[PDB]
RNA sequence: AGCGA
């Protein structure tokens, strides 16, 4: 219980390739995803974000 | 399964010299959809005639 | 201690710039965080000026501390256990300790090792990221340009 | 020395026992520590590194690190569901 | 895994 972790604020980019280009180069239509995570110490006390 | 292994390494890592980035692991998360979206009979092919 | 735009040097993240003291306040107590980021990792981290010296916030890199890692590069008379597991080990805690004039031992004690045999892999990698950590350590240190560095650190290597 | 000497057979055995095809220990080794390195370099990079890639990290030729890809092949088993492949 | 009789 000394240290704990947290997330938020899911969030994407554009995709990578549009819908024709990846049904031809056999590529997954997607986006990536960003995630802001945050560590805490609870004995010493910081924010890892 | 990524918080199962969080958890194990975040004891087993030295405190004052880690973050985040190192505690993370995003491989499971993409291989559970991954699997999801491949080989499940849901993630059903397109009847499109 | 550092005011605001100090270009304050943090472990283990090199250099840092504070971008203002952050009133954050928790259970009632406004403690005075600095928000502080770093190049590298672009994470912004907020500590309390309180215990800032206890999380060792380091400082501008003490122009003594180039000369003792140069000492410590150069330092003769230099030996370790016959067995490499126990060398193994002993320098992997000495790297993992960060201290600059330990990293420094380990860095030239390897060097000679890998002039003399061609050790490893595993030992190929270890040089590797102690040497990473190091020309970056001394590049901020002086402000000398990484490439740079590294051509300073080979010239003193041969001593 | 109980320790480093059962640790020893352990790892020995497992190597010689571990697949229907027998690997020796210095190529289980060297797998292993591609293994590792690719790991390691999946969690810190996020993308899965290239055979050129390996090749310089572990000073090595990507022909070399081709055939360590080949050699780690596990077999399939001809039992499944899809039915049996052996179908 | 999906489908026709």
């Amino acid at each position: 219980g000394s240290m704990s972790l947290s997330f938020s604020d899911p969030r994407f980019d554009d995709v990578k390739a549009p819908v024709d280009e990846c049904k031809d180069k056999d590529m997954t239509y997607a986006a990536p995803l960003f995630v802001t995570a945050e560590f805490i110490n609870n004995n010493t006390g910081e924010i890892k974000s | 399964r990524m918080e199962r292994v969080v958890r194990e390494r975040m004891t087993t890592q030295d405190v004052e010299a880690i973050t985040p980035q190192t505690l993370i692991n995003i491989r499971p998360v993409v291989a559970a959809i991954k699997e999801f979206f491949g080989t499940s009979q849901l993630s059903q092919f397109m009847d499109q005639n | 201690i550092f005011k605001v735009g100090d270009t304050v040097v943090y472990p283990h993240h090199g250099a840092a710039l504070v971008e203002a003291i952050e009133t954050r306040t928790i259970k009632g107590e406004q403690k005075e965080y600095l928000v502080l980021k770093v190049a590298q990792g672009d994470l912004t981290v907020r500590v309390p000026a309180e215990n800032a010296e206890y999380v060792g916030v380091r400082d501008v890199v003490g122009q003594e501390g180039l000369d003792k890692v140069f000492q410590v590069l150069r330092a003769p008379h230099t030996e370790e256990p016959t067995n490499w597991s126990r060398r193994y080990k002993a320098n992997l805690e000495k790297l993992a300790s960060g201290d600059v004039n330990k990293v420094a031992e380990v860095v030239r004690d390897l060097w000679r090792r890998d002039q003399e045999r061609g050790l490893s892999a595993g030992e190929k990698r270890m040089l590797a990221k102690a040497r990473q950590i190091l020309v970056g350590e001394l590049a901020l240190a002086e402000s000398t340009d990484d490439a740079k560095a590294e051509t300073i650190l080979d010239e003193v290597l041969a001593a | 020395y109980a320790t480093w000497w059962i640790r020893q057979a352990i790892t020995r055995a497992m190597a010689d026992q571990a697949r229907t095809i027998r690997i020796p220990v210095h190529m289980v080794e060297v797998i292993n520590k591609l293994g590792r390195i690719q790991r390691e370099l999946l969690q810190d990079l996020g993308r899965e590194p290239t055979p050129e890639e390996l090749a310089k990290e572990m000073d090595i030729t990507p022909e070399k690190v081709l055939e360590i890809q080949q050699y780690a092949r596990e077999p399939i088993s001809l039992d499944q569901t899809i039915s049996q492949l052996g179908d």
